[PDB]
C-alpha cells in the first residue's frame, strides 16, 4: 500500500492523509500538521519538504 | 488540495 512520505507509516482509512501538490507525496495529515479543516483553505498545498 | 478522508 502507499506510505507516508515522512514517517514511512501504512495508509489506513481511519487517518486524514494529504498529498503535496509540487512532489505529489502522500502523507498522513498528522506529520505534515494539516487538519482536515486546514486543508479545506489550502489550494495548492506544498508540503514541508518542498517548502525547502 | 487532494485528500483521503477519515471513514
Ligand atoms: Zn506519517
Ligand atoms: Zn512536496
Amino acid at each position: 500500500d502507499t506510505l507516508c512520505g515522512s514517517c514511512g507509516g501504512n495508509y489506513t482509512n481511519d487517518e486524514f492523509w494529504i498529498c503535496c501538490d509540487v512532489c505529489e507525496r502522500w502523507y498522513h495529515g498528522k506529520c505534515v500538521k494539516i487538519t482536515p479543516a486546514k486543508a479545506e483553505s489550502i489550494k495548492q498545498y506544498k508540503c514541508p519538504s518542498c517548502c525547502t | 488540495a487532494r485528500t483521503k478522508q477519515t471513514a
